[PDB]
């Protein structure tokens, strides 16, 4: 019935000491039926990136109209585009279908390539944009993450703090939704890098 | 001059006159005679038909649009059959709507409105036909004479087509006579086979060659056509 | 959300709350419920923030152009009709219960507009569900002829009332100053009076804590 | 009426020819010269920009060279507002059939659609052509390296070596002459230069009138990569080949 | 090739005929008109000439209310001056239901000379033989006046004259400008200024007037009018206790 | 709502109530029911305030071009206006409306235009929920060609007993009284008209 | 009724010309001379105000308007074609770019629409190009300061100094001596009034001259503070005053 | 539902789908082929809603072969998916969606590597070892979590198909008439006629 | 050059519109009619010719009606005036629908005007060929109209148009002169039937059949109504005598 419940999963970003970082788990289910442990949620365009929870279909063409509309961005602007540009590009999309919309829970995750300040973003399934500071999480055990992400969470911490602290984050609140899990994977994003990494978690 | 005025209806001349239109009237008076008049009881519709070969028929010139209206043609057919059926419609209308026959009167005027939309507008051409509209209505008999200009008038007879002023000036003539020949539907044809014959000259009307129509007090509009005829050939 | 718009003798102020809410769950601690609609007229917004967002904005948009195109600054009964108008033709289906006010070659004014359409005009009003607590301390504090520093008391007083007393609204005050004869002013987090306590632990984790499975580099240079 | 002022561009003439296809290409014949070489290793684009002032921005300029897609760019000749508009319709074309299969649009594809556009100009609608020829260098994994081209009339071909713009036959001719297929992207870089050097209405060839372009296959990679010269680049590359 | 004097496209010399043309028409009505600025009002006077006897005098105008504040004066044939005057009162009234505030004179100018502007571009649209102008005292500029002609062209202006002598009474209007140094009629009724706008006509026209010789529309803070004969004639009585 | 509209010796008056709720909350308390769509040619309203404003609205945009063509329009033409927006948009609308204006050559006059979107012309006319309380009163007092004073009153008296039951109408008692001497606006507090 | 004219009136005769272009074009060549030149930190473009009479206010009439808070245009040719362009180019900056990213388009993607609105008056049926070339000057954050020229055609090109109209080919050489990329705003300005100084038959003073410039963000022309990001546009007209002041320096 | 099921192993795809069409109270034919092959190396097996299921099934086959012809290439089977997954996103959101939910096996010539994918009606695709759709995964999931092994034989396949076909006529409560079973790999698609008793 | 006069919306280099002209031509050509406003009403007479004995008399009748209290007559190309009224009609209709009062003259002036002027905008469409002279009384009096191809229209005193207007026009000004206080409906009639007999001069060839009409707020409480038998006849010798 709820859209936003029949494929499950999960997305949380957070910003660092000249960093940011987004994860997200890698289940897809149709109900209680798991299907596939390997459904990532997160995307990028450039240096930008995309993560997105809700109905898997939808989270699948957004990402392939993003891909779309910053491909033609970058032909005509001559410049990949930033995270907040981004964010406005994809609330209009949203709000477009304000009386049919997607079934989805974006968040946003990057550095400016020119300023270098780290930035998230967040928005309902219309477009409304939410700009933290700190953290923005998504998805069917959302509920839970808030309530990791407002203890476990604390400014400025190192590249290698943040990725524990948002690791810890995601695979406990993962563990207390039934829909969510099934595999993990974080992405640490600094000016000059990103790095990727797998956790290990239950598969129940 | 005219050549260069006379590309579309669209555009008047110098002297102000409508070539295209006065283009179709034209294709009337190449047309096949054609003769109407009305008593106070009866209205008639006398036509000769045309035929293109001895092998060939003689293309119908009368046309039925309800029970108490139809009309004779001179000039294109297609055209006609346009036009007639566009009469048979708001015959149709006026019946099944208000449970009331289409005054002749009214036809007319529908009938002009709708040729003088295709005299104002590019794109379009005038219709190439004449008619004559004959029906009994609630104020007796009537006969009108439709052009493609859209000038309908109302007469005690007329005709139409080639030669058809040998007819129109002995129908001007026999007017005190037939106007009174109520009561009497052979006599009111028979003045109508005599008006026809008057713009004669190439043969003389034949049984399969004439075609006459009527309409009146206690007479729904019929066609004549062959044998039927014979009686007055 | 708690909103309210207060008139003073030679302008208008409007303040709102800042916490954003998703059911019982807070999802934005200081999230914006001012719009700018052109320079000195600006929006507090309720109901459907997407909606008090891209209406706003539609507006302002057209606000501007109209602006460019006739030369004038833009006037409040002028994005006052525009709004009422787009509302109306949506029966209510676009979510935005706004406080509209600001100054222009006119003067200074106020007004509210619901969803379906209709408008209002008075010189304190307060809409959302801090709407009864403010409207309250309204009630009790207005006055005619009330300086540009009663005001912002005032209107910052009665959004207290609501993040105090209304479950729906909390966090910050933000106010936005429109006085007849200067710049509008528009002051973010004008009060901060919910500065969460310091923890009573750090969760900051050993490095290696995490179990990881596979790590690689990610190509962002095309 | 207004058939008064119809110029009716899309009728044959009694030779079986479409004037306003013929008219365009006499328009295109005077445009700045455009060269596309196709090499083994990677593809080459260069074009002679037509008319130059001192005060011309040649940094922020761009009238020639356009990118479609990250493996196809074109290389215009003839109205730039016209092939504009195209180019855009060509770019979400590429859009389109990625989002559609998750693969890259294949060369010819895009070209023919682009063509099949131009053609319709041809054949209804009472609008006057596109005053516009391309030079299509791309790559894909089917075909791997090609050069294609596409005038007025709707009409595409494949090349090695192909000019479009004014002096074509003398462009053509000399490149014909010294062209052969074990050639090497450098080789055809030269080939390029000379050609159009040789060709030229103008003085001398300086830098301030070219545009350069190349779509390699950089071996310490494995993919595809398009360098629109910038111009230091190409006035460096103009002493290199002897050319100064 | 000769068919660029029937539309409107450019010819060799990159001129567009048919504006060229619809202009002469603007003086087919051989009317002169012109109008001033007071210190708070606006005034345009225009010449009446009712030539057959049959004809009802009061229902020959050129000068038409456009709304409550703008008033226009159209130097042109009768059907495009209406036809002009009724899109423009349209206009008017649709801008105060979108934006909620009277539309301002110089802005309904824009809007037309937009219009104007259109048939000088799409070739089906004829050019109006007519040149508009508006005035009224605007809430935000005060005295208005704006005019736009068949090239979609317009301005404000301090005064101005329309018509075939429509020279003279400019140079009469900018020499009294040269001297009085201001922009403006400095009086306060506009009954005098409305008297100043008929004096200068007749000096620059060298012709008398009676009171049905004469048009007159006045503009004033929310309100625009015509006078009548005898609002005239008791103008043409002052001006004449001067002379 | 409690609007009633009526006509006397020297034209007519508009009264209204300043009450607009959204459930027992008082949203406004100081609401202008009485609405301008021309000079002399005002309107009472009732039923959804979005509806009567756009509909309001639009009148005021008619009648405003009527004028510019063809000179001031009749009460008459006003409440046809408001009566085709009405019927023709039944489905669409909740609005009832009392339209009353002032004319030389006709004096006052008074239609009403209910839900259905029908015209009713009235020497005085009642609607809102609070009208339902004084149809007794206001048929047991009205009398026609009263003075200006007396219909004052007699409005005065009836909208506060309206007013006194109808705990959707309230606030204060507005006014408007149309005649050849122009537009003149009243207002009476609740001190004043409720120990009557 | 009906537009009924759905073909070309810009077709493409024997020699491959595209008369009703070449024609506009001509109309641009009569046209009041205007420029513009482009400095390190900022970019000017002027024009002169032919007064149509000395009874016409010359103020209520801008030939240089403002596009976007940091972009401006100038022109010559046909006045009543670049105020509708202008209204259509407001327009496009907002419908085609602020309203789906949140900002004003950069200078080079506004031209580029603008552009695309001329070349269709060049194709499109039953219409005639537009009879103006435009100078548009602006800035934003990636590509910094620039100045386009967009002619009837639909053709656009950056420059970095450059005159259209009357005495367009004058004042380009004039222009080609005086310029460098060192130049400072002022600079410009100073170059901008000589080199139209030989343009102008009449007086020559800031009323009859029109000019505006690209330059640093004007905060006090923003009406509102509040926003740390939003500092003011950068598109300033010069006024009648601030125009003599430079003048007496000339 | 129906049943239809997909494993891929080391060189092919297989494809597994009941053979019962049942309208209400009786089963109007056992020896129904709930499959369209979209091109030579590419297979489409479906299941759902009555009508719709064949109708989109040879409309999206028609496209395919018309893609074909054009280009004169045969899509690879990402490619093919791709496509049929957008087709399935529009219908969901258009007046009557399409409900048909399909999985498409098909073996990559050029990558040389046997692809299996699951589409539903919303257009929810993704790549499994294997798949199912409807209750199919409910009683055979847990058989292919165990013995699955990306190194299978085409004949270890069919094996564990046949143990996955023999849970589900033991478990399910409906009679699906067995199953045609179809094979595809580097030659092309051909149908394992005996499945009946392998 | 020339040709200024082959399509509709052409301004000639004098600023004419030739098509319009020669629209005003066929209306020359017409049969005569007429418009004499009295002191509370107005009527309406024109010229039958006869063009035979067959035309039944009293039939083809020529003025129209459109609403209750409008009347319409003109000379010219018949069904243009027919077409026009039909526009009136609808136009009428329209207004008294969302006004609920019948339109006033001036009202409905404007409408005919602003319809008539309209096609002399476009070339895809012809001028009107006729002149149509109509009024009635409203709300505040009655009035008279006329209204030319070029859309162009004014009130009169009394109006005529057609082969014959000149002595029409004169008879017209004749009675303005001699009755400054304003001629009676009863009056008018009479005046009217013998203007027609006069301008029938310049036509005195063809035998005709008189029609007249009015509406005077006295005479025909406001609304138009055709003059039959007595009071036509005493009209009809009114002029008669007069003719000799």
């Amino acid at each position: 019935s709820d859209p936003s419940s029949i494929n499950g999963g999960i997305v949380v970003a957070m910003t660092g000491k000249d960093c940011v970082a987004i994860a997200c788990d890698l289940r897809l289910g149709s109900q209680s039926l798991g299907v596939s442990n390997k459904f990532e949620k997160i995307f990028h365009y450039g240096h930008v990136f995309l993560g997105i929870t809700g109905l898997a279909t939808d989270v699948t063409t957004l990402n392939e109209m993003f891909r779309y509309k910053t491909n033609l961005y970058k032909l005509k602007e001559e410049r990949a585009i930033e995270p907040e540009t981004f964010t406005q590009l994809v609330s209009s999309s949203l709000y477009e279908r304000r009386f049919g919309p997607y079934f989805v829970g974006p968040v946003v995750a990057g550095i400016n390539s020119k300023s270098g300040k780290p930035f998230i973003a967040g928005f309902d399934l219309i477009g409304c944009i939410d700009e933290a500071k700190d953290f923005i999480v998504s998805g069917t055990a959302s509920d839970q993450l808030f309530g990791m992400c407002e203890s476990l969470y604390e400014p400025n911490l190192e590249p290698e703090d943040l990725f524990e602290t948002i690791s810890q984050a995601l695979l406990n609140a993962a563990d207390r939704d039934a829909l969510s899990g099934w595999g993990a994977v974080v992405y640490i994003i600094k000016k000059d890098e990103v790095v990727k990494r797998y956790l290990k978690m239950r598969q129940d | 001059f005219r050549n260069n005025y006379d590309g579309d209806t669209v555009t008047f001349s110098p002297t102000g006159r409508l070539f295209q239109v006065e283009y179709a009237l034209e294709a009337i008076k190449q047309g096949s005679v054609t003769v109407g008049l009305r008593s106070n009881t009866h209205a008639v519709l006398v036509a000769l038909k045309r035929n293109a070969d001895e092998l060939s028929s003689y293309q119908k010139k009368i046309i039925k649009c309800d029970e108490h209206m139809g009309l004779s043609l001179a000039g294109l057919a297609p055209d006609a059959r346009v036009l007639s059926n566009y009469l048979r419609q708001q015959c149709n209308y006026s019946s099944l709507v208000f449970n009331r026959k289409l005054a002749v009167e009214r036809a007319g005027h529908l009938l002009c409105d709708k040729a003088q939309k295709n005299t104002q507008s590019y794109g379009g051409r005038p219709y190439g036909v004449g008619l004559l509209i004959i029906g009994y209505d609630k104020s007796g008999a009537h006969l009108l004479e439709f052009q493609p200009s859209g000038n309908v008038t109302e007469l005690y007879g007329t005709a139409i087509g080639a030669r058809s002023q040998g007819a129109k000036t002995y129908l001007e003539r026999t007017l005190d006579t037939f106007i009174k020949i109520d009561g009497n539907p052979d006599e009111l044809i028979k003045a109508g086979v005599e008006a026809i014959s008057q713009s004669l000259r190439d043969e003389s009307l034949t049984v399969d060659n004439l075609s006459i129509a009527i309409v009146g007090k206690d007479t729904p509009f019929t066609i004549y056509d062959g044998e039927a005829v014979a009686k007055y050939i | 959300t708690t909103i309210v718009g207060v008139k003073f003798n030679n302008g208008v102020v409007i303040a709102a709350d800042t916490r954003s809410t998703q059911g019982p769950i807070v999802a934005d601690k200081n999230c914006a419920k001012l719009h700018r609609i052109s320079p000195k007229i600006w929006c507090a917004g309720a109901g459907t923030a997407a909606d008090t967002e891209a209406v706003t904005q539609l507006i302002g948009s057209n606000i501007e152009l109209h602006s460019l195109y006739t030369s004038r600054e833009p006037r409040v009964v002028s994005a006052l009709q525009m709004l009422k108008q787009h509302l109306f033709k949506y029966q209510g289906h676009i979510g935005a219960y706004l406080i509209v006010a600001g100054v222009d070659p006119t003067g200074s004014h106020l007004f509210s507009i619901h969803a379906h359409g209709s408008t209002d005009v008075g010189y304190y009003l307060s809409l959302g569900s801090g709407s009864l607590a403010a409207m309250a301390v309204l009630e009790s504090h207005w006055k005619q002829d009330l300086t540009k520093e009663e005001a912002i008391k005032l209107a910052s007083d009665a959004i207290q009332a609501g993040i105090w007393n209304d479950l729906g609204s909390g966090s910050n005050v933000d106010v936005c100053v429109m006085e007849i004869g200067k710049d509008a002013e528009y002051l973010r987090n004008y009060l901060t009076p919910n500065v969460r306590e310091e923890k009573q632990k750090s969760y900051k984790f050993p490095r290696g804590t995490t179990a990881v499975l596979k790590e690689s580099i990610v190509n962002i240079c095309d | 009426g207004s058939r008064r002022y119809d110029s009716r561009t899309t009728i044959f003439s009694p030779e079986g020819r479409l004037y306003q296809v013929e008219y365009a290409l006499e328009s295109i014949s005077h445009a700045g010269t455009a060269i596309g070489i196709m090499a083994s290793d990677g593809i080459v684009l260069a074009a002679e920009r037509k008319v130059t002032s001192t005060l011309l921005e040649q940094d922020t300029s761009t009238e020639k060279l356009y990118k479609l897609n990250d493996k196809i760019a074109v290389a215009v000749a003839g109205l730039t507002a016209d092939a504009e508009i195209l180019i855009n319709t060509a770019r979400i074309h590429a859009q389109n059939y990625l989002k559609t299969y998750n693969e890259d649009i294949p060369v010819e594809i895009l070209v023919r659609r682009l063509s099949d556009i131009k053609q319709g100009y041809t054949q209804h609608g009472g609008l006057r052509p596109f005053g516009v020829s391309f030079i299509y260098a791309g790559y894909d994994d089917r075909y791997g390296y090609q050069l294609y081209t596409s005038n007025p009339s709707g009409n595409y071909t494949g090349w090695k070596a192909i000019s479009v713009g004014a002096n074509t036959s003398a462009a053509q001719t000399l490149l014909q002459m010294d062209y052969k297929d074990d050639m090497k992207v450098d080789d055809a870089i030269e080939l390029a230069l000379k050609t159009l050097s040789k060709t030229t209405d103008s003085s001398a060839l300086t830098y301030d009138r070219l545009e350069f372009a190349t779509i390699r296959k950089g071996a310490n990679d494995g993919e595809v990569y398009q360098k629109i010269f910038k111009p230091q680049e190409i006035k460096d590359i103009l002493v290199k080949t002897g050319i100064t | 090739a000769g068919y660029d004097r029937h539309i409107t496209i450019f010819s060799p010399e990159g001129r567009l005929y048919q504006v060229e043309y619809a202009f002469k028409a603007t003086n087919q009505t051989n009317i002169n008109s012109l109008a001033v600025r007071g210190k708070d009002c606006t005034v345009v006077i225009s010449q009446k000439k009712v030539p057959d006897k049959l004809l009802d005098p009061t229902t020959v105008s050129y000068i038409f209310c456009i709304s409550r504040t703008i008033g226009m004066v159209v130097n042109g044939p009768i059907p495009d001056a209406r036809n002009a005057a009724l899109r423009a009162k349209a206009e008017a009234a649709e801008f105060r239901y979108k934006y909620g505030y009277d539309m301002p004179c110089d802005v309904l100018a824009k809007r037309m000379a937009n219009l104007s502007q259109i048939y000088t571009q799409r070739a089906y649209m004829r050019p109006l033989g007519v040149i508009l102008t508006f005035v009224s005292v605007d809430e935000e500029l005060g005295p208005s006046i704006y005019k736009t002609d068949p090239a979609g062209y317009y301005v404000g202006y301090k005064a101005t004259a329309t018509g075939p002598k429509q020279q003279e009474i400019t140079t009469n209007l900018e020499n009294h400008f040269k001297k009085s140094k201001i922009d403006h009629i400095n009086e306060e009724s506009w009954e005098k200024v409305v008297e100043f706008a008929i004096t200068h006509m007749i000096d620059a026209l060298g012709t008398e007037f009676s009171k049905n010789d004469l048009e007159v529309g006045v503009a004033t803070k929310d309100k625009f009018f015509t006078l009548s004969a005898e609002n005239i004639e008791e103008r043409l009585v002052a001006i004449a206790e001067q002379d | 709502t409690s609007i009633m509209a009526v006509t006397f010796k020297d034209g007519v008056i508009l009264g209204a109530d300043s009450r607009t709720t959204t459930g027992a909350y008082i949203a406004n308390r100081v609401t202008d029911k009485l609405t301008r769509v021309h000079d002399k040619i005002w309107c009472c309203r009732s039923g959804s305030a979005a509806d009567t404003q756009a509909i309001a609205d639009i009148v005021q945009y008619h009648l405003e071009l009527y004028t510019s063509q063809y000179g001031t329009p009749s009460t008459e033409t006003a409440a046809s206006v408001f009566k085709e927006l009405c019927y023709e948009n039944k489905d669409n609308l909740t609005a009832g409306i009392i339209v009353a204006g002032y004319d030389d050559k006709n004096k006052g006059e008074v239609y009403t235009i209910p839900l259905g979107g029908s015209v009713h012309k009235l020497p005085y006319a009642i609607a809102g929920s609070g009208s339902t309380f004084i149809y007794g009163y206001c048929d047991k007092n009205f009398r026609e060609n009263m003075s200006k004073e007396e219909t004052v009153d007699f409005i005065k008296h009836s909208l506060s007993q309206a007013i006194k039951w109808d705990g959707s109408s309230g606030g204060v008692i507005r006014m408007v009284v149309l005649t050849a001497a122009g537009v003149e606006r009243l207002i009476f507090y609740p001190d004043e008209y409720e120990q009557l | 009724m009906t537009d009924r004219y759905s073909f070309s009136l810009t077709t493409f005769s024997p020699s491959g010309k595209l008369g009703q272009i070449d024609y506009a074009l001509t109309a641009v060549k009569q046209g009041v001379t205007s420029l513009g030149i482009k400095a390190t930190n900022g970019v000017v473009i002027a024009t002169e105000k032919k007064s149509s009479s000395p009874l016409a206010m010359s103020e209520t009439l801008s030939k240089v308007s403002l596009l976007t808070p940091d972009i401006g245009a100038v022109y010559s040719g046909m006045g009543p074609d670049y105020r509708v362009l202008v209204d259509k180019s407001r327009k496009v900056a907002h419908t085609s770019y602020k309203r789906i990213y949140g900002e004003y388009p950069p200078t080079k993607l506004l031209v580029s629409e603008v552009a695309k609105i001329m070349q269709e008056a060049t194709q499109s049926g039953g219409v005639r190009p537009f009879g103006v070339s435009l100078l548009i000057a602006g800035h934003d954050e990636f590509n910094g300061f620039s100045l386009y020229q967009v002619d009837p055609s639909g053709s656009y090109f950056p420059w970095k100094a450059t005159a259209i109209g009357k005495g367009s080919v004058a004042a380009k050489t004039f222009l080609e001596k005086r310029w460098n990329d060192e130049l400072e705003l002022e600079d410009a300005i100073h170059i901008a009034l000589l080199t139209l100084k030989e343009s102008v038959e009449g007086e020559f003073n800031g009323d009859t001259i029109e000019l505006a410039i690209i330059g640093d963000e004007n905060p006090d022309l923003l009406g509102y503070t509040g926003i740390p990001t939003d500092k003011g546009p950068r598109f300033r007209k010069l006024t009648s005053q601030e125009i003599n002041d430079r003048l007496e320096a000339l | 539902m129906d049943i239809i099921l997909g494993i891929r192993v080391q060189d092919s795809v297989i494809l597994a789908s009941s053979k019962a069409v049942t309208r209400g109270i009786s089963v109007l034919k056992d020896s129904d082929d709930k499959t369209r092959q979209l091109s030579p190396h590419t297979l489409m097996s479906f299941a759902g809603e009555a009508g719709d299921t064949v109708q989109f099934a040879e409309y999206i086959q028609a496209n395919i072969q018309l893609y074909s012809i054009r280009e004169d290439y045969e899509l690879s089977p990402q490619a093919v998916s791709s496509f049929v997954r957008q087709e399935l996103a529009k219908s969901i959101r258009s007046r009557r969606p399409y409900q048909v939910n399909v999985l498409i096996g098909g073996y990559d010539k050029k990558k040389n590597k046997p692809e299996l994918y699951q589409i539903d009606y919303l257009g929810t695709k993704v790549e499994l070892p294997y798949g199912a759709h409807g209750y199919s995964g409910f009683y055979t999931f847990s058989l292919l979590d165990h013995h699955y092994r990306p190194d299978m034989t085409t004949e270890e396949g069919l094996d564990l198909l046949k143990l996955c076909v023999q849970e589900l006529e033991k478990r399910m409560p409906m009679d699906f008439k067995g199953v045609i079973v179809k094979i595809v790999d580097k030659d092309g698609i051909r149908q394992v006629d005996d499945f009946q008793a392998q | 050059g020339t040709g200024y006069d082959l399509s509709n919306s052409v301004f000639s280099p004098d600023g004419r519109n030739f098509q319009v002209e020669y629209a005003v031509k066929a209306v020359e050509n017409g049969t005569t009619s007429i418009g004499i406003k009295c002191n509370d009403g107005v009527v309406f007479a024109v010229e039958k010719l006869i063009t035979s004995k067959l035309l039944v008399p009293q039939k083809n009748v020529k003025i129209q009606v459109v609403d209750r209290h409008i009347g319409c007559v003109y000379s010219g190309l018949i069904p243009d005036g027919r077409h026009l009224v039909n526009r009136g009609r609808e136009e009428a209709a329209s207004f008294k629908k969302l006004y609920k009062t019948p339109i006033p003259i001036p009202a409905f002036a404007d409408r005919l005007g602003q319809y008539v002027q309209a096609h002399t905008l476009y070339n895809s469409v012809r001028p009107f060929g006729v002149s149509t002279i109509f009024g009635g009384v409203d709300k505040n009096g009655a009035h008279l109209y006329m209204l030319e191809p070029s859309g162009s229209y004014w009130g009169y005193k009394g109006a005529a148009t057609g082969k014959g207007r000149q002595s029409a026009k004169a008879e017209l000004e004749k009675l303005v002169d001699h009755h400054p206080e304003g001629l009676s409906a009863r009056e008018a009639v009479k005046q009217a039937a013998k203007i027609i007999y006069l301008a029938h001069e310049d036509n005195k060839e063809k035998d005709f059949e008189l029609e007249i009409s009015w509406c005077s707020l006295s005479e025909t409480n406001g609304l138009h109504k055709f003059v039959k038998g007595d009071l036509l006849q005493e009209a009809i010798d009114f002029a008669q005598k007069e003719i000799n």
